[PDB]
């Protein structure tokens, strides 16, 4: 495990209030949910 | 800013606060009627706040001026944050002094390894919510696009740059956006994004303003 | 409602077997979950 | 292909089937030792399948040849599918005939409004799973980057093109990838992505091969 690997280990947000976050992955908020 | 220090009252006179009823973003006074922020920071009925230190107490050097016009870059990509630049027009004309001073536009792009100053009123802990009322600052170099390219694969476009520590502990954070990244006394960046705050191998992403000086220059001159 | 608006109304996949899908959004498979 | 028609036995001789134990992608015979597919179609121990019509019954014109080498574009972005091109090297040398013929590389890029031919063994229903054993074809023009740009905002890069119907009913689908998009008798696209299959305002996205002829040419000549 690198960067605590993918599975929504790509929630690159903005530094605004509140931010806008986009997940990368492939197959306020976000982040953990999921993996496998 | 995480891992920063308190600048001091007007140590950063071009630093501007955007308030839509609460501070939500930073900005930069590039001249007296115009302010540069990030395009992702756009909202309606924005109030520009000049000569700010304690953003929760009226200290006396403040100039609160509402925008009359806001222009987002024509090729601003909300999905990739590419071209994250916005220009804000003050209703009035700010008074330029000791503590209220504009920033100089870049004429050449700073190279990797140049030390710059970052600052804002955004979050101080990579973890949790804990928002200073005071303006916090940070000094971090411009990293290689090569290493910016390795941190965030496939997201670094030609209009962005990473400044920071691959190590973490020091970085911009939520509420810092739109804020100045200055280096050698000319504005070179705009606090854009990152993947968390001061996380390892996750340095901050900024807007390469040097790519936008003509747009700015042009626009400021027609509106 | 346009394109049945966002909320994971951006699951642009590839046409491989099985595909690789990425959601856009901001805040085998994927697609619906969520909205608001 | 959705909304297509059955090509007919060897009506498309450059069409190749990639099998890793099951068909997973299409490809294109650009010459006799080399095949072009999409970079997102890379796997290990790939078998190229030439002179295919019924991919579930040995009909007699087939040439099954395993790859000795596979090369993904150096600037292939799995997050944006930008530069979705891969080159596959056959262990052998295929036999070029009636039904086994290579495709011509582009010398100029086809303009919006040019009719091309798309084909494959991918899915025929925008909805559900229902995989032909036969090779299905489709005729669709090259749309404006302007309208490709409106369909998929912020995702169309300079190395992609939309071909299809903003209307739907006709389109490429899952299992078509890596497959040829031919126009005026030269390969202009590679079945890349889209957002579903034959959905309205969601036309198919292809790889602008015209941007890669030097890379191909170069690479094919050194390996």
């Amino acid at each position: 495990s690198e960067s605590s690997k993918p599975c929504c280990d790509q929630c690159s947000c903005t530094k605004s209030m509140p931010p806008k976050c986009r997940c990368s992955d492939i197959r306020n908020d976000f982040c953990y949910e999921p993996c496998k | 800013i995480v891992g920063g220090y308190t600048c001091g009252a007007n140590t950063v006179p071009y630093q501007v606060s955007l308030n839509s009823g609460y501070h939500f973003c930073g900005g930069s006074l590039i001249n007296s009627q115009w302010v540069v922020s990030a395009a992702h920071c756009y909202k309606s009925g924005i109030q520009v706040r000049l000569g700010e230190d304690n953003i929760n107490v009226v200290e006396g050097n403040e100039q609160f001026i509402s925008a009359s016009k806001s222009i987002v870059h024509p090729s601003y990509n909300s999905n990739t944050l590419n071209n994250d630049i916005m220009l804000i027009k003050l209703k009035s004309a700010a008074s330029l002094n000791s503590r209220v001073a504009s920033i100089s536009l870049p004429t050449s792009c700073a190279s990797a390894g140049t030390q710059c100053l970052i600052s804002g009123w955004g979050n101080t802990k990579s973890s949790g919510t804990s928002y200073p009322d005071v303006l916090k600052c940070l000094k971090a170099p411009i990293l290689s696009d090569s290493s910016c390219k390795s941190a965030y694969p496939g997201q670094i476009t030609s209009n962005m740059f990473c400044a920071g520590y691959l190590e973490g502990g020091k970085d911009s954070c939520q509420g810092d956006s739109g804020g100045p990244v200055v280096c050698s006394g000319k504005l070179q960046g705009i606090v854009s994004w990152g993947s968390g705050c001061a996380q390892k191998n996750k340095p901050g992403v900024y807007t390469k303003v040097c790519n936008y000086v003509s747009w700015i220059k042009q626009t400021i001159a027609s509106n």
